[PDB]
């Protein structure tokens, strides 16, 4: 009867025909945004108190649980439809069945594959609007209202990686288009909240040298370099250290091309996320030891020595929660949850988290795997 | 278990 919509993309939101509901307490809206995160899956109660209570629950939190669903579908029910339906309660444990396009997270996905294939396709003024129609879906930090929550933290970590491809691609779209001079100002203030973000300095870099400004993209890759250097102990990467090589000797750019190069390599990634059906593909994490396949079942799957992790590895060395993999909708990305021993991804130490590429060699102190995205074939 | 993580 009325429009029902959430936002995950800043302060939890609930609106009905666009009027902000509240939604609780603190617990009550962790519920909600655990459901929202997992839209169209079951989440279990195991996991609905891990995740408002972590270490300390109540001796009623099951109680607490059950009355934080009552009064989130009498909420639900000012839409109404039934929120018996809406919000169902499965024997495994509670589903909020929505559209995708009801998420603003859903609908950031949604525009950024539209503007995936039209740049692989040489349509890039239209792969600029679906990018800015992207963009448009945030509002703020990620669940900024729950950030005292600890599933917030790599959830809300994982979609800055997508929230930068967002912006690289939309700069490379408008470098595409002749319009290099008028995005140097947003990516200047975007390498300053992302110093250490390589892709953003390259588009940088390749607007001032096609805005005929040589010496400012010559000074913007040392700058690089100093921070690079000092910051993280690093060199540049060889796209920054070809795209140097090439100013300095007044070489040309290909714009255009590098553009449908780009999209044409996530449109690889999109389709190794898609059966054949149109579902998604279940990803993997196998050992390499032993040959156990464990699937990647929701938004997060939790890897640790505790019992309560996802992913339970029994070793002494391995910290009680030591890491996450997120499920963006777009990027599988995995989190170091500051552990004592590291995270290793193709075969070095992570900073923070790093984006997951299909087939990667995964190492948790002794044990190791293969992240594997597309479809087993297999069983 | 909640036992104090090893170190490498």
């Amino acid at each position: 009867e009325k429009r029902l919509d959430f936002g995950l993309l800043g302060p939890l939101q609930m609106t009905i025909d666009g009027t902000p509901v509240p939604s609780g307490t603190p617990k009550q809206r962790a519920v909600l945004a655990m459901l929202v995160i997992n839209r169209n899956r079951p989440v279990g109660v195991d996991a609905l108190i891990t995740a408002l209570w972590e270490e300390w629950p109540p001796s009623g939190a099951r109680a607490s649980i059950h009355s934080y669903v009552s009064n989130l579908r009498k909420l639900l029910g000012g839409a109404g439809i039934d929120p018996r339906v809406v919000l169902a309660a499965a024997p495994p444990g509670y589903r909020l069945s929505i559209p995708d396009n009801t998420c603003d997270l859903g609908r950031f996905v949604a525009e950024k594959t539209a503007g995936v294939h039209a740049a692989a396709a040489g349509r890039f003024e239209q792969a600029s609007r679906h990018l800015s129609a992207a963009l448009r879906e945030w509002r703020g930090p990620v669940l900024d209202d729950l950030r005292d929550f600890q599933f917030v933290e790599p959830f809300a970590t994982a979609l800055v990686e997508d929230k930068v491809l967002a912006h690289t691609a939309k700069a490379e779209a408008e470098i595409a288009c002749g319009r290099a001079s008028a995005v140097i100002a947003e990516l200047e203030a975007l390498t300053f909240e992302h110093p250490y973000r390589e892709p953003l300095w390259t588009q940088l870099i390749t607007a001032y040298y096609l805005s005929d400004r040589q010496s400012d993209a010559l000074g913007a890759y040392r700058r690089v370099k100093t921070t690079l250097a000092d910051d993280l102990g690093i060199d540049p990467g060889p796209t920054l250290r070809a795209l140097n090589e090439r100013i300095l000797r007044q070489q040309p750019l290909d714009a255009k091309k590098s553009a449908k190069t780009t999209a044409a390599g996530t449109v690889t990634v999109l389709d190794q996320r898609t059966m054949a059906s149109g579902q998604q593909a279940v990803a993997y994490l196998h050992d390499i030891a032993s040959g156990r396949g464990y699937p990647l079942q929701a938004a997060a799957t939790r890897i640790g020595r505790l019992h309560d992790n996802d992913i339970v590895l029994d070793s002494a060395n391995v910290s009680r929660h030591h890491a996450v993999i997120v499920d963006t909708g777009t990027n599988y990305v995995i989190n170091d949850l500051r552990s004592s021993n590291g995270v290793h991804v193709q075969h070095e130490r992570i900073r923070s988290a790093v984006t997951l590429n299909d087939g990667d060699h995964i190492r948790i102190c002794d044990h190791e795997f293969t992240f594997q995205i597309s479809a087993g074939t297999h069983g | 278990s909640l036992e104090v993580t090893e170190a490498d």
